[PDB]
Order: structure tokens, then sequence, then C-alpha cells
């Protein structure tokens, strides 16, 4: 079991705080995690002024265990094998014609509540790009996440590639090479490659003042 | 009286059978082959009567050697013009259901031969097969557990002999079809019915329910099934033993709220706890073990009790199923979720024409005149009847009866005489055969789980010195062969235990040693402390039943007692006259608008090109929009044009499409006609971009999906509506007029739904 | 109006209003044909020197059809708690209710009978010597029969117009009468003639009291009710929940009648005493149009009412039935709790229904001293209330049936 | 002690049927016939679900 | 917002044609649309498209300098071009737009040899 | 005074009670009306009718 506990609805606290050039950010958010329909419906809010980095650049970074699965792949799950005893993930995210980001997140249930707390390093930038220069559209498209696992660290490798609509009508493609750490040492279950297809939704709210992001996606496995 | 006319007519039968006799074979199937051309010139089915009795006659003689009598023409011709024809148990009524089926499926609609079991429809089957195949018409048995395609063949034969839950369950899947090629059944032109009595009065009751499996909750049965399982009985939960029910008391409810550690118990936000210990309790407490269901393979199969099988495909509902698998730790499963609901008695008078035999409908002939249009014809018997009776040994506690019938079958199994032991509960035959066990008496149990030897069983409980007991398996249909040496001692003396729900029942099993004037014996048995008696029992002679001592060496005699137990059963049989008629009656709203919602679904499923049915109601859908703003008693010029044109913009049309100017102020239907030209030239592109025919395929998908899914959500509010409108008859209002005003502002807000979402679906997409 | 027009074009509803028309004209023709012995023209004299029936003619049917209410109001207080054998009967089932519904009408023909001798006695002194020619007890028994035959006859017409006519047979039976007793006094105001703005004002006043009694009566109180059986677990509209109405006035006209019973007895006992000062006394004190008999009249309806409310909602058995299949109040325990609860909101409502039907049953003599009227028009009083409800339900039972015909589809 | 005051009040019921004894008379017998009372219609009093 | 296409055709390297993808459901005047392919046994690359109505485009660097991609209001599509083409770029083409969803083509094979 | 709780309880109460809106209670004093006066009319019509009907029989 474990999180076939919380097939009910879970709180989602997001905690963020990163620099990119010595330059800081500090976003946090709360909302709310389904399994059996599997999505995630979040209010996220600036609350350190700014964006350095825009939101798209933000939301790979943003809580992978709130999957839908149907009857076959229930055997095939890792993101329920580590939960609740907690959950490690940093990611190498290079982009493509700019720097890059070494992301450093423990994903957990803390008390009840699932917190992401989120240390984001980015080295290796240029301003005058495009995502300093935040050419970003307001928007986040469909992907598939492919999950593999090893041995030696007996954990999760997740590969996947990117695509942000940049403004002037092109798209940085970024890639996104994953690392995922159980924290207890209980049942593990590393299945083998199946893939993450997921689609979100960038919005707000128009009855509230300050530099936003709300968050509503959808995740689905397949494969196995 | 019509009498008269059927004995003439049987009159003409055996003349025309005086010169039938001396043709050869072949000649009847041609003869088969000359009724079919003939019919359709100009003939009618009264035109054909006689011959094709009288050659049907001489088929069964030349087939299996049993001679239809006098009666059973009479009979079949009484089935003929669609009234019952209720015939006393044991007078051969298969071969007189067999003469009106091969006169009515000559025109080649198709005619349904309906029982009440599986086993009782394959003998018949097997046995009518036989005769019908020498014939040249093409009999399929249906089953329950067969293929699409099986059944798709089945009802496209002849004569289709089916039990009456697979032709209820087929006709209800026939109308969740995608497609039309995948449709199941024919028209509906006939039905005879076996046990008419049992099908459209007993299990009358129980309406029929299509569901599939939802999303799935674990945690509130196990915990409900732990703090049920720590409950102390008598002092913290009552029940009632008048009707099946459960609930806490004062002091049961303070531990209910201090295990959860909620405050409150019957708050609003702790329905789903209070709802999950009201029925873990009602299945720890109310549901025995072995009387109401099985357990088969970790799985929970229910035994009906009517017909006395088990059938494996039917939970139960409420997630009282969910907690009766979590009293035994099995693996709980997914929760239902109702999908159709159709009754008996509208299914049946659906069907256009029918008719059916019984054994023991004279009592309800009232009721089958006000409801299906149908008297009851009573018929003769041939030969006199010589199953003698005995009158009830009332008893006192269950263990003197039990030892009683124990004394009774070991004095008449000595003697080499058959014995069927009628039971009513399944693990009470057991009870009745593991005290059989001593004495050693040797038996076959015919329970609801040793039901895959009851052939051999039925054939082999004719013989010398054979003990049966039975379940109410045995109760509406099985046919005992006397075997050999066995009517010179009178044989099959049959004896019951329990006082059923109503007479026609137990008159029933009474009737199961007759079999065509053959000397048999009919004792039964009661206990004073009976399920029946303590159930419904009047209080004011409970303080006479310690009057007559405690030995149980004696049955009772008196007459205060058997005008007790038969006030008793009347009382039941009353309470089930009461609950038909209330459910009748509530559910013909239902099936007036079922009628509707399925006639509009199988108009759109075969449409060449349903583009006019989507712009009907995408106009409705707009002016009923269109009229929900800018309405007509506020005054013009301060409508609120701003919220209509974005709602237009957003819903039925495309972003960029209109602004306030392009309107401002004007007519309304005027202003809803260049909206839908609008729309019409964006569905002429939207017609012209995706084809003629992927088009149609996207917006039947898109009708279907959505008219399931609204039709779902709205039997489900109408039943939830059902329970409050019972509760509503406290005002001085009859609740049935309440109940048709409430469902028709249902259906009409679940059919504006329907627009509105077939709309913003088919616009925008 | 379109919606008169709507029910003509059914014809099974035209059917049955057309045979209840046909059914009241029966009813009407039968008022004028009496009994063989009346002396009907000294009778017309004798008011020269509403209940205008009898005063008409002295029919076949002049008691009617109260018998028949007063046997099932008093069958309606013998199944509570006064006779074991009673209370089985009502709860037996249905089958009770058959037998219950034979011995009412048993109780009908006796009681008819009885009433019958009284009334016909009573009719007998105001005559005073001839009212019937030879005028002995051997004559009593024609009359007796002849209306109870009457009766008799009334109950089965009521009966073939719950069957096929439209409604409630014996409420539009007792419509009848009193719309029968309406234009008389019409004629009657005509004929008194201060002249117009009397007229405008006793209409503006009617209308008022119209629309207030229609404003009373079918205003509900909504006790919510949730179900534990049911498990409400999937998406809802939420548009009817389900809920428990009380009704303002939950007890009708009963408390009226028990009113004037419990007010005219002791002039009945005083008459049979015979002549005596107190007697005289108690004749001008226990006048309810006099108003040192009228709050004994007001208090009466208080407290009848009170008495016939708790008895016709019957909070303790409402609240163990209620118990015994589930449900809940929310917030309430459904035992002891749950009683009290609905005893308290009975309690505030029976009292602004008290108030409002004492004001209803003051209103006439108030009408009749300020408007110089006659004393035999009777506006406002309980025949108001009785129009207005068997006008509105069976306005409603035909909306039902018409809204049954009506059924859309959503293919147009 | 309330099945006292039922009693009391049907043998009142019968009182009004015989208070037809008596010894204005238009308003006595406007007390008599003319209020013709409504009858309360008081009673209209008032097994598991299935699968596949 | 279902993209239907044609144009594709049998081609030889030294003849041009244009592809078209109809956009049905919405319009066509304030998103960006983007032009992908993907051979039998290439990954689906992203190829063309061009944002803000149509009047700042980019290319992949494959085509850059011979292929573009047009549009047409009225018609309520885009139109792309098989200029100076060569055997290397035989693929099955996609057009790719992205309201609230991202919705792709059914996918035009053209093939070169 | 143990009263004007209790009638501040009575008021609170009747604003509970869901009372008819305007437009049904117009509707339902026309009905009532239009039968009423449709029943005194009828009555009167087959009252005078009975009459001559009596008084043409002697
Ligand atoms: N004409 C006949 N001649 C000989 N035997 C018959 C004839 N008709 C019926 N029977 C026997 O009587 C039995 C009655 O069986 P069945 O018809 O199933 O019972 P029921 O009459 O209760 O439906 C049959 O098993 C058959 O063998
Ligand atoms: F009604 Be029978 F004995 F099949
Ligand atoms: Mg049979």
């Amino acid at each position: 079991k474990g999180e076939e506990l919380f097939t009910g609805v879970v709180p989602i606290l997001v905690e963020l705080d990163g620099d990119v050039n010595g330059h800081k950010f500090s976003v946090s958010g709360e909302g709310e995690g389904d399994a059996t329909y599997g999505k995630l419906t979040l209010k996220f809010i600036c609350t350190t002024g700014k964006l350095p980095v825009p939101w798209p650049t933000l939301v790979t970074t943003f809580v992978q265990c709130f999957s839908r699965y149907p009857d076959h792949m229930k055997r095939h799950d890792f993101f329920k094998s580590a939960m609740p005893e907690g959950y490690v993930q940093e990611r190498t995210i290079s982009f493509k014609d700019d720097g890059n980001y070494k992301t450093r997140a423990e994903v957990k249930f803390e008390g009840d509540t699932l917190v992401n707390r989120i240390e984001l390093k980015g080295i290796d930038f240029k301003e005058d790009g495009n995502i300093l220069g935040h050419k970003l559209e307001y928007n986040y498209n469909s992907h598939n996440v492919y999950i593999t696992a090893d041995k030696q660290k007996n954990g999760i490798k997740a590969n996947f590639k990117i695509r942000h609509n940049i403004e002037d009508g092109s798209v940085q493609l970024a890639d996104h090479y994953q690392q995922n750490t159980p924290i207890g040492d209980g049942p593990v279950l590393l299945p083998d490659n199946h893939y993450l297809s997921t689609q979100s939704a960038l919005s707000k709210d128009p009855n509230e003042k300050r530099d936003h992001m709300v968050l509503l996606e959808f995740v689905t496995a397949a494969g196995i | 009286r019509t009498l008269n006319r059927y004995e003439k007519i049987a009159n003409d039968i055996d003349a025309i059978r005086g010169d039938y006799e001396n043709l050869s074979d072949d000649a009847l199937k041609h003869k088969t082959i000359e009724f079919k051309e003939r019919l359709e010139k100009g003939a009618t089915t009264d035109d054909l009567l006689v011959e094709a009795f009288a050659v049907v006659r001489e088929a069964s003689r030349r087939v299996t050697g049993m001679f239809p009598f006098k009666v059973q023409l009479m009979g079949g011709v009484a089935l003929h013009d669609g009234n019952i024809a209720e015939m006393k148990t044991g007078e051969g009524k298969t071969l007189t259901s067999t003469l009106p089926v091969y006169l009515n499926a000559l025109t080649g609609k198709g005619v349904h031969v309906v029982t009440v079991n599986e086993y009782l429809a394959s003998r018949d089957a097997e046995q009518m097969g036989k005769i019908f195949e020498f014939l040249g018409l093409t009999v399929g048995l249906n089953l329950n557990s067969m293929s699409k395609d099986e059944k798709r063949e089945a009802y496209a034969a002849d004569i289709t002999y089916s039990t009456n839950n697979e032709l209820g369950f087929d006709y209800l899947r026939d109308n969740m079809v995608l497609y039309k090629e995948q449709m199941v059944q024919r028209p509906l032109h006939f039905a005879v019915i076996d046990e008419v009595d049992s099908i459209l009065i007993d299990e009358a009751r129980t309406p029929l329910i299509i569901s599939g499996q939802a999303a799935k909750s674990t945690k509130l049965y196990v915990q409900a099934n732990a703090f049920v399982r720590t409950l102390k009985a008598e002092k913290d939960y009552t029940y009632d033993i008048k009707t099946k029910a459960v609930q806490l008391t004062e002091e049961g409810m303070t531990k209910a709220e201090k295990a959860f550690g909620i405050d409150n118990l019957f708050d609003v936000k702790h329905v789903a706890l209070n709802h999950h210990i009201n029925q873990a309790l009602k299945a720890h407490v109310a549901m025995q073990k072995d009387v109401d269901y099985v357990v088969e393979d970790g799985q929970v199969v229910i035994v009906d009790s009517f017909t006395g099988r088990l059938m494996k495909g039917r939970r139960y509902s409420e997630g009282l199923h969910q907690a009766i698998e979590a009293k035994e730790g099995l693996e709980i499963q997914n929760e239902s979720m109702t999908l159709a609901t159709i009754t008996f008695q509208n299914y049946f008078r659906m069907y256009e024409k029918l008719a059916g035999m019984t054994g023991t409908a004279k009592t309800e002939e009232e009721e089958f005149r006000n409801i299906y249009n149908m008297q009851v014809v009573t018929i003769p018997t041939n030969r006199p009847v010589v199953r003698d009776d005995r009158p009830d040994l009332i008893y006192r506690t269950m263990e003197g009866k039990f030892k009683a019938v124990a004394e009774d079958v070991a004095q008449r199994y000595m003697t080499g005489q058959p014995v069927l032991v009628g039971t009513v509960a399944v693990e009470t035959s057991e009870l009745i055969s593991k005290l059989l066990k001593n004495k050693g008496i040797p038996h076959q149990v015919l329970n609801a789980k040793n039901h895959e030897r009851e052939a051999q069983i039925i054939e082999e409980a004719g013989q010398k010195g054979a003990v049966t007991i039975a379940t109410n398996m045995a109760g509406r249909g099985t046919d005992i062969k006397l075997g050999e040496g066995v009517k010179e001692l009178g044989g099959l003396a049959v004896v019951g235990t329990e006082r059923h729900e109503s007479r026609r029942i137990d008159n029933q099993l009474r009737g199961r040693s007759g079999r065509q004037g053959d000397p048999g014996i009919t004792q039964f048995y009661l206990s004073m402390e009976d399920e029946l008696m303590r159930r419904f029992g009047a209080e004011r002679t409970m303080a006479m039943l310690d009057r007559f001592g405690m030995d149980d060496s004696t049955p009772i005699q008196s007459k205060m007692v058997s005008r007790a137990v038969e006030s008793s059963q009347k009382r039941v049989e009353g309470n089930n006259f009461d609950s038909r008629k209330q459910l009748l009656q509530y559910d013909d709203v239902l099936r007036q608008q079922r009628e509707v919602i399925y006639k509009q679904r199988f108009e759109v499923i075969d449409s060449e090109n349903l583009r006019e049915i989507v712009e009907n109601m995408i106009k409705s859908s707009l002016e009923r929009a269109i009229a929900a703003y800018t309405p007509r008693e506020e005054l013009p010029e301060e409508w609120k044009l701003d919220g209509l044109v974005d709602l237009i913009n957003t819903t039925y049309l495309d972003e960029g499409a209109l602004e306030k100017s392009d309107i401002f102020g004007k007519e309304p239907d005027e202003m809803l006609e260049l909206i839908m030209d609008r729309i019409i030239t964006k569905y002429n592109e939207k017609e012209e971009q995706f084809g003629k025919e992927q088009m149609r395929e996207f917006e039947k998908v898109i009708v279907l999906r959505a008219v399931d899914s609204k039709w779902m959500d709205h039997i489900d509010a109408m039943d939830q509506l059902r329970q409050g409108i019972h509760l509503r008859a406290y005002a001085q209002t009859n609740p049935l007029r309440e109940y048709q005003m409430e469902g028709f502002a249902m259906f009409e807000h679940m059919i504006e739904s329907i627009e509105d979402e077939v709309a913003k679906f088919v616009m925008k997409a | 109006f379109r919606t008169i027009s709507n029910f003509m074009r059914v014809s099974d509803i035209r059917n049955k209003i057309i045979f209840t028309l046909l059914m009241l004209i029966v009813f009407r023709i039968g008022t004028f044909i009496p009994v063989p012995s009346v002396n009907t023209d000294v009778l017309k004299l004798q008011d020269q020197l509403f209940c205008g029936g009898a005063l008409q003619n002295f029919s076949i049917f002049a008691m009617g059809v109260m018998p028949y209410i007063t046997a099932s109001i008093i069958v309606q207080l013998l199944q509570m708690d006064v006779v074991p054998k009673f209370a089985e009967w009502s709860k037996q089932g249905e089958m009770g209710r058959r037998k219950l519904a034979q011995f009412t009408r048993y109780f009908t023909i006796v009681l008819g009978f009885i009433q019958a001798l009284g009334m016909s006695y009573g009719f007998n002194n105001l005559a005073g010597g001839m009212l019937i020619q030879n005028p002995g007890i051997g004559t009593y028994l024609l009359i007796a029969v002849v209306l109870t035959a009457g009766t008799a006859f009334l109950m089965w017409l009521g009966e073939q117009i719950t069957a096929k006519g439209v409604g409630n047979g014996i409420s539009i039976i007792i419509f009848a009468g009193i719309v029968s007793g309406i234009p008389t006094i019409l004629n009657q105001i005509y004929a008194q003639t201060l002249n117009i703005v009397r007229l405008l004002l006793v209409a503006l006043a009617v209308v008022a009291v119209i629309v207030g009694v229609i404003y009373i009566q079918q205003a509900f109180r909504k006790i919510p009710i949730q179900y534990a059986k049911r498990l409400e677990g999937r998406n809802p509209v939420g548009g009817h929940s389900t809920h428990l109405p009380l009704k303002v006035n939950p007890a009708g006209v009963i408390p009226v009648i028990f009113a004037v019973s419990f007010l005219i007895a002791p002039p009945t006992i005083a008459s049979f005493f015979g002549t005596n000062d107190v007697t005289l006394w108690i004749r001008r004190t226990f006048d309810y149009t006099h108003p040192v008999g009228m709050t004994i009249y007001v208090v009466l309806i208080i407290a009848f009412t009170y008495f016939y409310a708790f008895v016709q909602v019957n909070p303790e058995q409402m609240a163990d039935n209620l118990k015994k299949q589930g449900g809940y109040i929310p917030g309430i325990r459904p035992g002891k709790n749950t009683q009290e609860y609905v005893t308290r909101i009975l309690y505030r409502l029976t009292l602004v229904g008290s108030l409002f039907l004492a004001f209803i049953a003051v209103l006439p003599v108030f009408f009749v001293n300020f408007a110089n009227l006659p004393p035999s028009a009777q506006i406002g009083g309980t025949s108001l209330l009785i129009v207005v409800g068997v006008a509105l339900e069976t306005m409603k039972q035909l909306e039902s049936q018409l809204v049954k015909r009506h059924y859309r589809g959503f293919i147009k | 002690a309330k099945k006292t005051i039922l009693f009391l009040l049907t043998v009142l019921t019968t009182v009004l049927v015989s208070g037809w004894v008596v010894l204005v008379i238009l308003k006595t017998l406007h007390m008599f016939c003319v209020p013709f009372l409504l009858v309360g219609a008081f009673s209209n009093a008032d097994g598991d679900g299935d699968s596949p | 917002v279902a993209l239907v296409e044609s144009g594709g055709a049998l081609v030889q390297p030294g003849g041009s044609l244009r592809l078209s993808c109809a956009a049905s459901g919405f319009p066509v005047n304030r998103y960006s649309m983007r032009w992908y392919r993907q051979a039998p046994g290439k990954e689906r690359e992203w190829v063309a498209g061009m944002s803000s109505a149509g009047d700042r485009s980019s290319y992949e660097d494959s085509v850059k300098g011979r292929f573009t991609i047009s549009r047409d209001d009225a018609r309520n599509t885009v139109y792309l071009q098989m200029n100076s083409l060569k055997p290397e770029d035989t693929a099955v083409y996609y057009c790719n737009v992205n309201v609230g969803f991202e919705y792709w083509g059914q996918g035009t094979q053209v093939t070169v040899s | 005074q143990r009263v004007t709780n209790f009638f501040k309880e009575v008021v609170r109460e009747l604003k509970k009670v869901s009372w008819p809106n305007r437009k049904e209670l117009v509707n339902y004093t026309a009905v009532v009306l239009a039968t009423v006066a449709f029943f005194t009319v009828f009555f009167a019509v087959i009252d005078l009718g009975i009459s001559q009907l009596i008084r043409l029989v002697f």
C-alpha cells in the first residue's frame, strides 16, 4: 500500500528557493493532488517579487506520484514504493544554446502533506539568451517521460526532452536527466521502461493581484 | 363460456386426428413449408389453427410417443388467444406449450419461450428441439454465459428458450450499443411464459439493474468491520425481527463517536462514515452467512430467494456487497454504478402479445386482469387427483420438528418409499442432512452449492428407497419420474419443512408428487418459533404459546394456532401485494421517460446523415441561452449583451466572431437567426473538411457518450428522489403526483443539459 | 387563457371533467326532489314567518354528506390510543385500511340514521306540530331510510368521482354545496339595493382575505432529512434534496367544528333542562356573535388546533417511523432529540396557524356587523378555506396529468 | 389521561349529532349545518438492489 | 480543433508543390502554427512555423531559404511548400498548433524517389 | 419575561418558512376566482333550468 492509502485528495505544499547568476528567487504554493483520476490542481504564488527565469522553465522543477494507473501497471510503479517514506530527486537540465540547471529537491510526505522542497541552482548562464530575456509564451506542452531503473543505485533514472514555445516563434528543446531516490528502504519496486504521457495547462485568476501561476495538470502512464 | 368453445375446438382436433394418422414421413416438413407459403397469401393464425394443432399432435406421436390428451389442446388454444391457461401441476404442460409456439412461429417473427431457471430451460429446450427439428424449424437455446454472437445466433432462430433474467439483460444491453450490428434481439413478437405466478407476481418485485465498476475505496469498510466486530450485540444495537433492519442505540452512538475520534456522528460532513457503519452493521447482523450468500473462491455469490439458485453475476448494491466481502477478509473490489433500470412488468408489457401457462394463478386473477389485461382460463384435469395431502403438524421449538421429520423419513425409508424432503434455506438442508447422518440413511443433498449434479440426482430420485433433501431448486418445475415398482406403494412422499412465503409456492411443492393421477403423500411440518412465525406472527397469541407445555413428543392440536399461521401467511401476501403495487405505480413514470430516451437513442443510431438533428439541438440550446439572457420582463437596452456575446464566443462560436455592436439591442428571434446562420456556415465548413462520413461518426460518438452519461446521472437522481417522496407524503398531498411533477422537471433539466453538452462539444472540436 | 384550452385537446381529461360535471348535475337535481311528506310550502312560508338546500326543499339528501365526515373523524380519533383493535387494524397494512373503510361505511350508515332522526325531530320542532302528516314515531322510519339512502347514494357518487372523475369526490361534493349556496346570497345582495363603496370595499376585502388564505395555506416548512442507506457518492445536481414538509396550518377545518360543538352543547343541555334564568343567561353568554363569547370561541379554537396538530402529525410516532428506516435530521440524534426538535417546530408553526385560523373564524361576524349585511351571508368562514383547498388540489391534479401528457424528446 | 379527552371529544361529536334535540333560529341552524367541514385526507402511509 | 491536412504526393526532387493543413474549430489569426515531419525510423522533429499572425517566420536550417509557410485567414488554413526538395526529406509531415491542448494532424506521407 | 425569546424564536422560525412567491400566488388567486365564478354561473344556470322544467311539467 502506502499511496494506495492516499486514493483521496492530497494536500500539496511546494516551496522553492534558488539562484541564477547571483539573482534570487523564492516561489511557494499550495494545491491538491488526486491519484484515481490522476490530476494536480495547484495554485502557485511568487512570494519574492519577479521571476528571473520564467514559469515555463519552472514547471518541470515544480510531485510525480499522482499518476493515474489502469489495472495492469499497478505492479510496475516505483513512486508508490518510496512513499510514504519519502523521495529525493535531482535533475541535470541542459538548455541547448544556453547553460544548465542543477535542481535539488526532496519530495516527501511531511506530516501528511506532500511537500516539494526545491533548491535550484542555475549555472553556466549568459543573460542575453532567451530564458533571462523572458522569451517564453505562457504555455506548456504535452510530453512523454521515459522511466527506467538502475540497480547499482537501486533508483529511477528518467530521460526526457521538453519543448518550450518561444515568443519569437521558435522552440527551446531542453533535456532533463533525472535521478530519483528513496528515503526509506522498504519494498522497492524497480520496473522496466515505461512512460508518463503528461499534459498541462497554465492560466490565471482574474480576482488575484500579484504575479501568480495557476497550474492544472494531467498525468497518465503507459508502456507496461 | 369459452370452455365449450375450447372443447368443440378440441373435438375438431380429434376429428382431423382421425385421418392424419396414415400420413407418411417427409410430408410433415412439407406440410410446414405448405403452411408457411399458405400463410402470407390471405390466411391468418386462427384460420390455420386446426390443421397445425393436428399435425403437431401427429409429429409428437411420431417423435416422442406422448400423445396429447383432450385438455392439452384446450390449453394450447387458450395460449393462442393470449389468456393465461392455468393447468394443475403435473398435467403435462410442456406439449401444451409446444402447440401455440408452433402455430405462431410460422410467420417468422420469433417466439420466446421463457421459464424460471437454467436447467428447466435446457431440459425443455432439448426435448422440444427434438420435437421441432423434425418439423423443420430452428430452435436456439439461450444461456447465461454465451458470447454475443452466440446470443445473436440464438435469437436469429424461430424459437428461443431462455430464462427471464437473460431476456431482460439482453434487452437492457440492447440499448447501450455503439452500433447496430451489435444488437442481439429481433423485434418483439410473442412470449409464452412458464410459471407466470412466480415471474410476474413473486419476482416482479425486484427490478433489473446493470452496473459498471466505479472507483474503489477501502479504509472505511475495514474500519467499520472492526468497529462492528467490537459491539457487544444486544446492548449496543437493536435488531427488529419484524423487518430486517438494525440501528445503533444511544450508547452505541457514544461508542461510535469515541471510537473514530469525531465529535458528532450525524453531522453532514460525516455522512459517509455513518453510511459505512450502517451498511457494515446490516451486513454483519441481518445477512446470515449461508442463508443469503455463499463463499466461492474468495468471492461472494448471493443466493436468490425465489428460484433458490445462485447467480454468479449479481452483487448487491449500495456498498452492502463490499461489507459482506470485508466480513470474511476477502479481496474488496470496485463499487457499482447504475447504468440502466427496468422492471419485469414493463418489459413483458412491451411484448405486444403474450400468454402463459402456470400452476396456481387462480388467487391472482384480478391482478392479472388489472395489469397485463389477461384473464385466467381454468382447465380440467383429464383424470382425478389422488394426491392425498394431510393437514399440517405444528410443533414447538425447531429441534423437535427436525426430530419428528427425521423419525418420519426414517420410518418411510425402511419401506422403500421415495421421499423428497423440501427445504427453504440452504444451511438448514445441511442441518437435516447431518441429522440424517446418524441412523445411516443414504441421501443426495440438493443445495445451491451442489447444483452441478442436478440431472443425475433428479433422475435417480425416483427409484427404490431414494432420499433427496432439496431446497427451492426442486420447487417450481422439477419433474421427478416414478421409476420401477414404486407406484404400488404410493411413491414420492413429499415432506416439506417450512411454510413458504405464499400459498402458491408451497402449493407447488405439494403438487410435486401428483404426476398424472399417481398416488402421493404430502405432509408438512411447522415450528412455533419458525422464521415466518417469528417474523410476522400476531403478538396476541404469543402468550398462548407457553400454555401448551414443552415436551415436543406430539404436535399441537388447536384451532388458534392454525388461525394464527393462516393469518400470518395472509399478512405476508398482503405485504407483497402492497410492495408490488407501489413499485409498479412508481416505475410507470420511469417507463414513460425511458421509452422516450431509448427511442431517441435508437433513432440517432441508424441515421444516414443526422446533420439536421445536431442542427436542431444546437439551435434549441442556442435560443434557450438567448432567452436565458435578455428577459422579456426587464426592458430593452439594459439586457447586458456583453455576457451573452462572451458566452457565444466561448461556447457556441469561436473567439473572434462577435462583439456587442453586431446586435446591440435588436429583436431576439432575428438575432438568434443571425447566430444560427453563422453556426450553419461554420458547420458547413466542418462538414466539408471532415468529409461526409468521419464527421457523422464523430458526432454520433459525441451524442451517444453524452446521452449515456446524462441518463446515468438522471436515473441515479431519480432513485434518490424516490426515497424522499415516500418521506414527502406528510403534508396532505398524495406523493405520486409530486413524484411525477418532480420527475418531469428533472427530465427537462436533463434534456437541457444534453442539448447544451452536445452543442458545446460539436461546435468547439 | 391557453391552459383551459389545453384540457379539451386531451380526450381523457375532457372525458373525466365532463363526467364530473354530469355527476354534479345529478347531485344538483337531487336536492329538488324531496321525501313524499314535507309540506314544504309551509316551510317556505315559515322562514318568511347558507344551509339553503333543505330550506328550499327538505330533499332526499338534505342531511347530505356530513355523516361521512363525522364518522371518518370519529374513527380517525379512535385509531389513536383508545382501542388496541383499531391500532392493529391501522398497523396491519392496506388490508386493514380496506376493512377500516368498510367499518367506516357501516359507521356512516348508523350515524346518518341517528342524525337523520335527530334532524327530523329538530326541524319538526321549529315547524311546530305539523311538518309531517300524522307525525308520530312510526313515521320516522320512512324519512330515516330515505335520508340514509341519499347519504349512501352521495357516498357512491363520491366513490365514482374518485374513480373516473377529476379528484377527491366528497371534497367536490362539499364544494358543490358551498357554491350552490353562493348565488342565492348573490341575489340577496343584488336585491338589497352605501350603494357602491360598500360593494367595492367588500370586494377588496374578499380578494385580500383570499390572497391571505392562499398565502398561509400553501406555505411549507422544509425540515431537511439525509438518508444513511443512500450513498450520494456521484455527481449531484442538488436542486431537489430530500426534505420533510410541515404545513403551517397542519390541522385544517377540524378545530372550528370541535369549537362549535363544545360551544353549542351547553345551549343544547339548557334546552333539554327547560326554562330558568340561568338557561337564558347561558344562552345570552354562550353566543359567539355576542362579543362576550367570542373570547371563549377564540381560546377554544387555539386549544383544539393545538390538540389536532399534535394528533395529526403525531411527532413521537413520526420520530419512531423516521428512525426505523435510515435517516435523520442533520446534527440531531435519531431518538428523543428529533422528537423534541420537531415538537418545537410544530409549536411555533401551530401558534401562527392558530392565530390565522382564529382570525378566519372570527371574520364573518365582523363582516356582517360592519358591512350592513344579511345574516345568512357567512362569507369568509370555513367555506372559504374548503373552497380554496379543493380548488387548488384539483388544479394541481389536472396539471399533473397535463405534464404527464407533455414530453419533449431531443429530436423535436 | 389523553385517552379520556379523546373519548370526550368523540362523545362531543355524538353530542353534535344529538344536538338536534332543540326545544336567532337561523343563526342556530347555521351553527348546525352551514360549516360543512372537509376530510383531512389523513393517512397516506407506506429488499435490496442487484447487479448484472 | 482537429487538424486535417492534404497536398502530399509522390514527387521528384526538381518540382515544387504546396502542403496544406486545414484548421477547423478555431481561428488561424491569433495562434502559432508549426509544421513537423517524421520519416519511418526517424524521430518527429520540428521543421518550420510562424507566429504573431505571420509577420515573423522561422525555419529549421535544413530548409532555410528554401521552404516558406504561408496561410490564409478566409480559407482558415496554412500552406507549406516543397521548393528545391531532396530525397533526404522523405517523411510523413505533421502540422502542430497549441490552443490549450496540443493537437496534431493525422500525417501526410510524401516519398521521394 | 420568558416570552421575548419565545416570540423572537417564533419570528426566526417564520423567516425559515418557504412562502410562495408573487407570480404563483397571483396565478393561484386567478385560478380559484375563475373556478368559483365558473361554478356559481353554472349552478345558477342549472338551477334556473330545473326551475323552468319543474314549472313546465307542473
Ligand atoms: N400425452 C402424454 N402421454 C404420456 N405422458 C405424458 C403426456 N403428457 C405429459 N406426459 C408426462 O407428464 C410429465 C409432465 O411434465 P411437465 O409438463 O414438465 O410438468 P408440468 O405439466 O408441471 O409442466 C412429463 O414428464 C411427461 O413425461
Ligand atoms: F408444470 Be410441470 F410439472 F413442468
Ligand atoms: Mg411445468
